[PDB]
């Protein structure tokens, strides 16, 4: 197909998300992140990790 | 006996732990923490949740498990065995003795 498949306009393929709050404790470690999806697009969470 | 362990419906379990006694268990690094149960789980301690080595009557983090503590069966499985290394030496003591009357009578 050559249209309504992928997009022209420039956008990563995939992401980095750095902590905005993280927590280390003596023996757990917490962090929160702003997971983000821009207008548009779908994220499908399997193709998420923890780097 | 014909005692069949165990008649009790059973309980389910804890999930929140420490369920079990004198496991002992270590901490971290640690190492030592005190069975659940005993005077040092009781009082509400500080300094244990990141610092090895004992801060409590039993300690090192050489030597466990499951310290035998108090009176239990074991205590007299504690006490059993001292009884039996008692009766061991009284035995080791007559021995020697023996030994030595015969020396002397055979000189």
């Amino acid at each position: 197909p050559t249209h309504d498949v992928t997009t022209e306009r420039s956008q990563r393929l995939q992401l980095r998300f750095v902590p905005v709050d993280r927590e280390d404790t003596q023996y757990s470690y917490k962090t929160r992140f702003q997971l983000a999806v821009g207008d548009n697009r779908v994220l499908d969470m399997a193709s998420t990790y923890f780097d | 006996e014909g005692r069949i362990y165990v008649p009790y419906v059973t309980a389910r379990l804890p999930k929140w732990s420490g369920s079990v006694q004198d496991k002992t268990g270590s901490n971290m690094l640690g190492g030592v923490v005190l069975p659940p149960n005993s005077q040092a789980h009781r009082t509400e301690t500080v300094g244990t949740e990141a610092t090895r080595d004992n801060l409590h009557a039993e300690g090192a983090r050489r030597p466990e498990d499951q310290t035998p503590y108090m009176i239990l069966v074991e205590d007299s499985l504690g006490g059993l065995k001292r009884r039996m290394d008692l009766l061991e030496e009284s035995n080791q003591q007559l021995l020697a003795t023996l030994n030595r009357l015969r020396t002397g009578l055979a000189a």
